[PDB]
């Protein structure tokens, strides 16, 4: 039953290699989010600063 | 140090696994032996600091195997006249006792 012992062993590696390769998009998709929520805040941002200058105005 | 290259040889006589970082090799040995490897397993294992399991798996497939001649102080000498004509078959009767 070696042969199916090793060969269970390569579906487990088989399934790590995807885990990795799948947190890896996972690491893209963070990213693309870190920006768009970059300029959201950086838009709220504005907003405050502005909000600051009108009243000091 | 000898003994250190002893060792790096026989772990040359291997097939190095692609799932882990695993090496997979084949003894021949009798039962006897194995069950004392056994233990041997467990004892190596235990040195090293991973203490892998280290699973040896019997095959029931059976390969022509080397003879294997239990031999001690007074009998080497006679199974050697036996063996410089040559090397029994497998399970062949041992002339040695006899001689």
């Amino acid at each position: 039953s070696q042969s199916q012992g090793i060969q269970q062993l390569l579906q487990a590696e088989k399934r790590a290699a995807e885990k990795v390769a799948d947190a890896r998009k996972r690491k893209a998709r963070r990213l693309k989010q870190a920006k768009e929520e970059a300029q959201m805040e950086v838009e709220q941002y504005r907003r405050e600063r502005e909000q600051e200058f009108q009243s000091k105005q | 140090v000898r003994k250190m290259k002893a060792i790096y040889h026989t772990l040359n006589l291997c097939n190095i696994d692609v799932t882990q970082k695993c090496l997979i090799a084949e003894v021949w040995c009798p039962v006897t032996d194995l069950d004392s490897i056994q233990f041997a397993l467990r004892r190596g294992t235990e040195h090293s600091g991973s203490t892998v399991p280290s699973i040896l798996n019997r095959m029931q497939t059976n390969q022509t195997p080397p003879t294997y001649n239990k031999t001690n102080k007074f009998t080497h000498g006679f199974q050697n006249i036996v063996d410089a004509y040559g090397i029994g078959t497998y399970r062949e009767i041992n002339p040695a006792p006899y001689t």
